[PDB]
């Protein structure tokens, strides 16, 4: 008894992220499927600790 | 960090609370944070960054810097405002967060 | 006597890909890709799905004797099946326009 | 329904060891700083230690530097505080507070908005 | 791109744990680190807006991707596979390139912010402080905590310390 | 990004009604606003090229989107719906992000143009003029309309006014 | 964007055929062109990474675009044509605009590299060198090949020539 | 491309009059609109101008305080409200569009498209 | 803004009209624009920004700045060039556009 | 690989045209260099040509007499020899410059060499 | 460009070849490249830009600049290292790539 927004055969995704690499086949309002292994944006600086 | 040991307010009045360093001046770089503690419940954040109110905090709570000191002002004190108040000050030289001694408010 | 201007560094080991250089360690980062699932079969749009355990759509809609324990449901948002269900059409035959029926029966108000 | 739960406290002898666990639910645990604050039975609050989101950066007060170690387990959504060489002055109630973290930045000075009920540690013979 | 983060400032500071950009001063009363609240807050607002623009601009309607076709409908299945594969390829390429380009742009933005802070402090203290190179200025006059706070805030008083600096320049 | 539009030049000039960038001069003969025609024309050409590139790059062939299916053909109805929805989603996301990013790019372009103009005028007047901030430059020598037009054009004669400036410096 | 490629350095050097960015020196021992190995190598690495990111990020699966339908199935043919034309339009638009924006960013990258190299040389020679414009510095002291090599590498010795420069300035 | 002016006619000295200017064949919300009059035997005189959105209004010293310029982009019309008219205002009033580029519109856009004009007579 | 009241040229000749300020200098920042009017037709734009010719303008109409005064040059004047020519100058101190007096050209 | 051809015996004062053909690599993305080696002497660089053929360089010894050209459609670079002397009797090699995908320069290392062509100038 | 006419080393030893100008100093801007040639085979690129080795070149070949000279070092000279070695140096003045006179190594 859970309420999700997207459903895959192996589980359900509960997130607002735009992209997903779980399963191409989905039911519901779902994040887009991509073949990338990682998609990480930079929010901070380049880490150069002295 | 030095705070007044105890202070008293009349119901519906306006009071200010003081947080200060032993041998220095308090600026906005110290990030004063103010906490309210019922005697037995976990502390509750009231003011952070010396002027910011978390959602749910009444508008009567306000904070500012009075020259060399951190000030918490309560306008129109109610009976729910009788509690211990703590100030958290950030010091960079030893890279630590230091709490205040604690001030008890009587309404 | 002196004042310098600098920036922030920490012990973060987060790594990003950048169009001019790869494997750049950054202080702070956010993730735009979901690679995890809860492993459960939740409910969509306020309606729970229709489970057909040990059943196929043909067997359920035909009234298979050995697939009757399923509780009558007013509506569902999708249908849950199993790979190679066993209790389908007990009497052999051909189900005309089976995929049409499966799709039209997928969501019922 | 964001909340923190502290556990692992009790009665220990002087010179002993004790480990506290802070489990958080309702929010992403791997995105906030975790702090530890203790309050003596009748005295003020005292900041103890803090750990970064990834566990790479760790900070301690002067009084517990060298004896208290704070760790973090993001997979199990729990944070630990290992205290060693306990003394009578360590008899206090121990809280766990998380810092209000922005979506794009987490800093050591993030305000401690969410607190836990607290656990009691008693050091005596 | 602006020669600040890896230009005339080689590395960052692990002791400045309150912001992205800031100052480090040293005088008679002591030394310490600080963060420029204005610049850090502006950068935080910009980066939050960028991340939310990337995330919330993707609005998806209810849909089902799986379709079933009998063995006598093969062109149908091939068309469905073509549609799905094309959409996946487009989204993968767009997402990867978008992330790479914003990863460039955020670092360029931070470079610009640090360089602009350096230039602002440079404009205030004109011939009242020499440039020691790697991001610091050496005052020609005695600089107390109030004067340092004036420099950080933006209200430095050049005429006040002009003569003393001239005698020492 | 270059710290000119909202940096050391705080606000714009509502009296310059004939160019994006320009000059404000004041001498004995009078004061007035003028615009750098070259920089404004270059910026206009660049922005026109950008807008035409975004607009005219979209070449669409003749097609009809509507399609009709009976109640016994639902897989095709849903496949057509999937195609249309996917195309709409792709185009919406791309258009929004494209406009969002090139807004930044245009603003940075204007900032760079203003900063480059300021740097050019600083380079022309090496030490014959004193910086007061606010994008302004005070002259150590008397400057008439001919000399102002020389600075605007880019043909300022530094050796001509060096002696007087040195005397008044 | 940074005012170096078409700014204070109007033209390029046809005789400097060993790199993208470099130096030209003239002393008593002779004159010649040389290239900065560090800046050129970093630019080459960055541009190679960008080109490879554009090229190798397109991973395509085995597919056949052609499909044949009989006379009684036109909704089929029209749907297939719509899918193919939409994919072609999306890819054409994205590729063209990506190429344009990436060309702009590459030119800005080169401009920034030249400007940063000039600023580095400016910061090395504090007041021992006079700026003539055109990107060129005139030394106030005799600068042999060893001193030019030190300037190129980044190991210039200001205090060694400070007194001679002061005498000649 | 066309600009047509309306209004005008005989007006008692000290009266009021409103001149219209409807443009067709071009987007009216993308150019400046100018008003110029020519006295019977004298030269042209620039009177007023208005921005694309109507935010900016400019006037000559001769008619400052008496004339008000307005614009209705939805109806593709621009107005010139004339107040406290004197006998020296008797002229043929033209309306002129400014050649505006796609990306920028300025007060100094050249007046390329004019109108036939309307004759205004102020007499008793 | 002062223009010459009237001047004349011969067929096939060259004439140079002049626009100038009363107390200043005419520069490219004044954006001089020239207009041709045949009474009582509406004015027709001839030259703007001192060197720009709108489409449809004959190539014999050219402009330039000839000192402190704006100049319009007609090379090979024809019979249809006999009209009144006006010069618009832009002044920035009061923010106004000023028309010239007008010059009557007589083709002989 | 690179294969050179078009040599042999030429009377002094004659004309010769050498041709190198490249296979297995893109011929338009690299520089092309010509060197010669006398029977008992060392190597001697002669000429170089750019990827598009716009830029051309020579050595002082053969400047004014040798002309190097390109034909990218035919994957061939040419070296035309005019006013040959007895001192030009050598083995002529063709060397490609190791070029990066993004940049080609005159100082690209000569990593690939052809077998060489023997040229004799005698009567 | 001047090269030492001939030198020899023993098996497994270390040799250093030099390449210097007639009048001047050899720096990294000259881009020294070393080639190994058997009398009857095309030259083989060994070290380019004084540090880089093409794929397949043995790691016992090293390059460096020492004392205004381009140096090629062979550690553990094998029997197949007996050949002629040439240095190519670049000059911007009269833009040219200049080959050395050649050295003959005997193992």
């Amino acid at each position: 008894e859970c309420d999700a927004k997207c459903q895959t055969p192996q589980g359900a995704i509960n997130s607002s992220l735009p992209f997903q690499n779980v399963h191409p086949v989905t039911i519901g309002e779902c994040p887009k499927y991509v073949r990338s292994a990682k998609l990480r944006m930079v929010t901070g600086l380049r880490n150069i600790p002295s | 960090v030095i705070q007044e040991p105890a202070m008293s307010v009349s119901l519906g009045g306006t009071v200010t609370l003081t947080c200060a360093f032993t041998s220095g001046s308090v600026t906005s770089s110290n990030y004063p944070s103010w906490f309210q503690q019922t005697p037995g419940q976990p502390p509750r954040l009231m003011i952070y960054k010396t002027n910011n109110r978390p959602t749910g905090v009444p508008s009567r709570f306000s904070g500012a810097i009075s020259g060399n000191k951190a000030a918490l002002t309560i306008t129109g004190a109610q009976a729910n405002d009788e509690a211990d108040y703590f100030c958290n000050l950030y010091k960079s030289s030893p890279i630590a967060l230091i709490f205040g001694g604690g001030t008890h408010l009587t309404v | 006597d002196t004042i310098c201007i600098g920036y922030h560094a920490n012990n973060s080991t987060d790594t990003v890909d950048t169009v001019l250089e790869k494997n750049v360690t950054v202080t702070h980062s956010v993730n735009l890709l979901e690679d995890s699932h809860n492993g459960k079969l939740c409910l969509l749009k306020g309606i729970a799905p229709l489970q057909l355990g040990n059943c196929s759509v043909a067997g359920w809609i035909l009234g298979n004797p050995e697939c009757e324990l399923l509780i009558s449901r007013e509506s569902w948002s999708y249908i849950v099946e199993k790979p190679n269900p066993e209790n389908g059409t007990c009497y052999p035959g051909h189900f005309a326009d089976y995929e049409e029926l499966r799709e039209q029966l997928s969501s019922v108000s | 329904e964001e909340k923190l739960v502290e556990s692992g406290g009790g009665l220990v002898q002087p010179g002993g060891s004790l480990r506290l666990s802070c489990v958080g639910s309702g929010f992403t645990f791997s995105s906030t700083y975790i702090n530890w604050v203790r309050q003596a039975p009748g005295k003020g609050l005292e900041w103890l230690a803090s750990i970064s989101t990834s566990g790479g950066s760790t900070y301690y007060a002067d009084s517990v530097k060298g004896r208290f170690t704070i760790s973090r387990d993001n997979s199990q959504n729990t944070a630990y505080l290992q205290m060693n060489s306990l003394r009578t002055e360590d008899t206090a109630r121990y809280y766990s507070a998380r810092g209000r973290a922005a979506l794009v930045a987490t800093f050591f000075t993030d305000p401690m908005d969410l607190w836990g009920p607290g656990v009691e540690v008693v050091v005596s013979s | 791109l602006f020669g600040a983060i890896a230009g005339f400032i080689e590395g960052g500071w692990t002791g400045m744990v309150d912001g992205w950009y800031g100052y480090h001063h040293q005088n008679e009363q002591g030394s310490g680190y600080a963060a420029d609240q204005k610049s850090t807050q502006n950068a935080i607002n910009g980066i939050t807006n960028k991340v939310n623009s990337v995330i919330e601009k993707m609005n998806t309607q209810f849909t089902a991707v799986g379709k079933e076709f009998n063995k006598l409908e093969r062109r149908m299945e091939n068309l469905n596979k073509k549609v799905d594969d094309g959409f996946i390829d487009i989204w993968t390429y767009n997402a990867e390139l978008l992330v790479l380009l914003e990863n460039e742009r955020t670092l360029d933005f931070h470079d610009s912010n640090v360089k602009n802070l350096y230039e602002k402090v440079k404009s205030q203290l004109k011939n009242n402080a020499k440039e020691i190179g790697n991001g610091c200025f050496e005052f020609y006059h005695k600089c107390n905590d109030e004067c340092m706070e004036s420099v950080k805030n933006g209200t430095y008083d050049y005429p006040k310390y002009s003569e003393e600096s001239k005698l020492n320049r």
